């Protein structure tokens, strides 16, 4: 129920950014936030927690933040393995933890 | 070491119902709400219920509220989702989400935030 | 039925026995060596097959290796103010022992709940097996759980690779009570033979005393076992035997 | 005054040394001042 | 500006009344106290209740206090 | 209904043998000459509370009160304490037994026991769990309401059931007056004759003329003057003073 | 109904982005390189 | 009267203050309750 792009270009090294819009109610009002990168045939691992904090494990190069309903997560210095999916998602106030239509990241 | 083993491929006419098990080890088995996550192959991943083997609480997707039924054993440790009345775009390969942290972050938003191990593979082809 | 039963209970669910009308020797529960802990607080366990008390009621339980030091009078905790309290008063005794080879999966025995949620503190000897979902936050949970509803009960881990403090314990408790009723349950005390007319050491249901017993014409209720004067001494006594 | 019981042969053949100690001192304790008081007022009842 | 503080009535209370076989009738009296807050009397003893004031003098049968005592009398 | 109580609610407050003596007590009492609810069956049992013990007096001529009820809900979902007599067996249970809308009798088991012109006194009351009852039966010549004397009740029932309960009902024999009151934590003086029988009783929590019989500890006051502990009045409300303290905080 | 000893104000102007940035242990530009808050804060904040 | 020793100054160098005290307030508890015996038997002797 989220709206983050379904396909994002970069360049190694560069800073990219992928969003995905909310609602007031959802995004808006928690900072309850969550991204996800995925391979292909693999099973989706979570990036970023809480809008801006990063799990155990994960690289500093994913960096979250929010503002008002939409979330950004922000990979500076773009690698050949940052290629993967990422889905975000936020809490909807009832069931529960799903998310965007997930961002294919390519590295030209 | 959290070892997750999903029940093998299944095949299914619509309308039918199926069900996928799911056995989890390695790790405080009651502790978690399981979630079942689903994807339709290359297409977006989409999330269905979660389960707590602790007090059989659950929660459904309502677009998943009232086709589907999770159920669990604790005693070897394994979760199930059935979903009968099944159709075309139920075509789809299905796991469980073993949660972060344990439920005894009283406030710790447990279990609203994650799934750390993922299951390997369901794979449901409803085709007449 | 208690130390050599196949199964227990919960932690909150404790098995309530109440016993009336045996003998107890005590003596198994010396030379055992397999009880890790043995507290008796309102009796020494040393003098207990010589005294009598009313009633007794044995209650048995299974908790975590951590929660064993929690039964105790004016001893708080989350098992002590949430799934059992013991009175500060409390007239009798505790064991307890370590079974993690038998209540203890492969995998990990869940079986077993505790309450870690309740707005009360739990009375003395009281049993609460209220499965409410408890009411953290100031919303109200109208039967549905998630933020600030949580479930009253949790489930323990007992997997045989956890240390000696999260490992599975048996523990029971013996309360006695005695009252102005005909003393039950207590040691064998073969009785000895009856003497009259003789200045003797008597013992009657625990009330040891000396003194000289005459024949009497005093008619005693059906209920009234023991007779006290001004000064709160016996002066009457029914022979626990015949009337 | 503080024991479990008026009578001395409970606490003697229920509780052990280490606190039937403390409840005969109670006890005593209590006796003895009633004692005083009635030995006083005997004193000086006499004394009239 | 400046409160004075004074303990409200209290003071140590009594009841009189002559043996048993004689009558049932008994009275009540607050010593020390003005019975405001609570067939009364007010002396400097107190208040008693239950009695009635006899302008006429007799001999004195179970003192009261203050010179004032009562009796059973028709 | 309502009548009084003269010198009902008496009964032996423990087992210990006395004989001629005046010992005083306090202990769950029903209060003398107090305001007890009254019943009748002619041509009606409602639920009344069980908050502190409950004293019931049966004036009977063909047995018709033949059941009663303890419990909280009464709807078979908790445990209720039933005691049934069948003018030849008595029948006690605690089990949780599907009761209807309204039970009578016509013409999850823990215990199971089986064995005007009739005034029968009952007390019913719960002391750490433990369901005391006492009853004393008499014959008696009145069929308007209770008559006046004095007899106590004899310990006869001691359950060890750890049953909450709050409330109780009757149970009747359809093919009867009865009185209900309760009971308060109240000193009474006893009298135990030669014979060791409660003859008398003494409230002092009624007049100040039993409170100077508990005083002197005796039935029989001489001519005198005496009293016990003051009477002091309590502080209707609390008064909070607290300066008007000027100096606010530059938060602004 | 607790009062303390002291109390800090501490007043700034930031963006609208960085109103998330302000709590114990956020990462960002402003909560790393111009205004950090303790893991251990004992306060509040308030925003507008 | 309860204490290990009739002596003030061994209690003292022997025993810390957490049981010294104790003992010090039974000495004391002891000796004041003889010291009332014995100034009630010199009141009545003075007044005899
Ligand atoms: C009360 O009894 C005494 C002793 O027998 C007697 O002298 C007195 O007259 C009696 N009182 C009355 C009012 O008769
Ligand atoms: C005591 O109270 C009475 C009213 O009951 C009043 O008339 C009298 O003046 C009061 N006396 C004093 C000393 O306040
Ligand atoms: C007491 O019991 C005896 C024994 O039957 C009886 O003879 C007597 O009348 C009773 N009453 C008194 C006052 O002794």
């Amino acid at each position: 129920a989220l709206t983050q792009p379904a396909s994002v270009s970069g360049s190694p090294g560069q800073s990219i950014t992928i969003s995905c819009t909310g609602t007031s109610s959802d995004v808006g009002s928690y900072n309850l936030v969550s991204w996800y990168q995925q391979h292909p045939g693999k099973a989706p691992k979570l990036m970023i927690y809480e809008g801006s904090k990063r799990p155990s494990g994960v690289s500093n190069r994913f960096s979250g933040s929010k503002s008002g309903n939409t979330a950004s997560l922000t990979i500076s210095g773009l690698q050949a393995e940052d290629e993967a999916d990422y889905y975000c998602c936020s809490y909807a106030g009832s069931s529960t933890l799903v998310f965007g239509g997930g961002t294919k990241l390519t590295v030209l | 070491q959290v070892q997750l083993v999903q029940s093998g491929a299944e095949v299914k006419k619509p309308g039918a119902s199926v069900k996928v098990s799911c056995k989890a080890s390695g790790y405080t088995f009651t502790g978690y709400y399981m979630h079942w996550v689903r994807q339709a192959p290359g297409q977006g991943l989409e999330w269905m219920g979660w389960i707590s083997p602790v007090s059989g609480g659950t929660n459904y997707a309502q677009k998943f509220q009232g086709r589907v039924t999770m159920t669990r054993d604790t005693s070897i440790s394994t979760a199930y989702m059935e979903l009968s009345r099944l159709r075309s775009d139920d075509t789809a390969v299905y796991y469980c989400a073993r949660a972060p942290l344990f439920p005894t972050g009283v406030l710790a938003g447990d279990y609203y935030y994650y799934g750390m191990d993922v299951w390997g593979q369901g794979t449901t082809v409803t085709v007449s | 039925e208690v130390f050599n039963a196949t199964r227990f209970a919960s932690v909150y669910a404790w098995n309530r026995k109440r016993i009336s009308n045996c003998v107890a020797d005590y003596s198994v529960l010396y030379n055992s060596a397999s009880f890790s802990t043995f507290k008796c607080y309102g009796v020494s366990p040393t003098k207990l097959n010589d005294l009598c008390f009313t009633n007794v009621y044995a209650d048995s339980f299974v908790i975590r290796g951590d929660e064993v030091r929690q039964i105790a009078p004016g001893q708080t905790g989350k098992i002590a103010d949430y799934n059992y309290k013991l009175p500060d008063d409390f007239t009798g005794c505790v064991i307890a022992w370590n079974s993690n080879n038998l209540d203890s999966k492969v995998g990990g025995n869940y079986n077993y709940l505790y309450r870690l949620f309740r707005k009360s503190n739990l009375k003395p000897f009281e049993r609460d097996i209220s499965t409410e979902i408890y009411q953290a936050g100031s919303t109200p949970c109208n039967g549905v759980e998630g933020f600030n509803c949580y479930f009253p009960l949790q489930s323990y881990g007992f997997q045989p690779t956890n240390g000696v403090g999260y490992q599975p314990y048996r523990v029971v408790v013996l309360s006695f009570e005695l009252l102005h009723a005909p003393a039950t349950v207590c040691g064998p005390k073969k009785s000895t033979n009856l003497v009259k007319n003789k200045c003797v050491n008597f013992n009657f249901n625990g009330l040891t005393g000396t003194g000289v017993l005459t024949e009497s014409n005093k008619k005693f209720l059906p209920f009234q076992q023991f007779g006290r004067d001004i000064a709160d001494t016996t002066d009457a006594v029914r022979d626990p035997q015949t009337l | 005054f503080g024991a479990i019981s008026s009578v001395l042969n409970d606490i003697l053949s229920r509780l052990d040394p280490p606190e039937a100690e403390v409840q005969i001192d109670r006890l005593i304790t209590g006796r003895l001042q009633s004692l005083q008081t009635y030995v006083t007022q005997q004193l000086i009842r006499a004394a009239e | 500006e400046i409160l004075d503080i004074t303990p409200c009535s209290f003071g140590g209370v009594s009841v009189i009344t002559p043996g048993t076989n004689t009558s049932n009738q008994v009275a009540v009296l607050y010593q020390d106290v003005n019975c405001t807050e609570v067939n009364v009397f007010q002396t400097r003893a107190g208040c008693l209740i239950g009695a009635e004031h006899v302008n006429n003098s007799y001999e004195c049968d179970i003192p009261i206090g203050a010179g004032i005592c009562a009796s059973y009398q028709t | 209904a309502y009548t009084n109580s003269f010198t009902r609610g008496v009964y032996y407050p423990d087992k210990v043998f006395r004989s001629s003596v005046l010992h005083s007590t306090q202990d769950l009492f029903l209060p003398f000459f107090s305001n007890v609810t009254w019943f009748h069956a002619i041509h009606d049992n409602p639920v009344l509370p069980f908050n502190d013990g409950v004293y019931f007096a049966s004036t009977e001529k063909s047995n018709i009160i033949r059941g009663w009820i303890f419990g909280t809900t009464l709807d078979s979902k908790t445990q209720s304490l039933l005691i049934v007599n069948n003018a030849t067996n008595v029948v006690i249970k605690v089990c949780e037994f599907q009761f209807c809308n309204d039970p009578f009798l016509g013409v999850n088991c823990t215990f199971e026991y089986v064995s005007f012109k009739n005034l029968r006194e009952f007390v019913f009351k719960n002391i750490d769990g433990y369901f005391k009852i006492y009853s004393k039966h008499t014959p008696i010549n009145l069929v308007r309401d209770l008559p006046q004397g004095f007899s106590a009740l004899e310990p006869l029932v001691d359950l060890p059931i750890g049953i909450n309960i709050t409330r109780f009902q009757t149970l009747l024999a359809l093919h009867a007056a009865y009185y209900v009151g309760y009971l308060q934590p109240r000193t009474f003086l006893l009298k135990y004759n030669e014979n060791g029988t409660i003859t008398d009783a003494v409230d002092c929590a009624l007049d100040p003329l039993s409170e100077t019989k508990c005083t002197l500890k005796s039935f029989t006051v001489e001519k005198g003057i005496y009293q016990t502990s003051n009477f002091r009045v309590q502080p209707t409300e609390s008064i909070v003073r607290f300066p008007n303290i000027t100096n606010l905080c530059p938060f602004g």
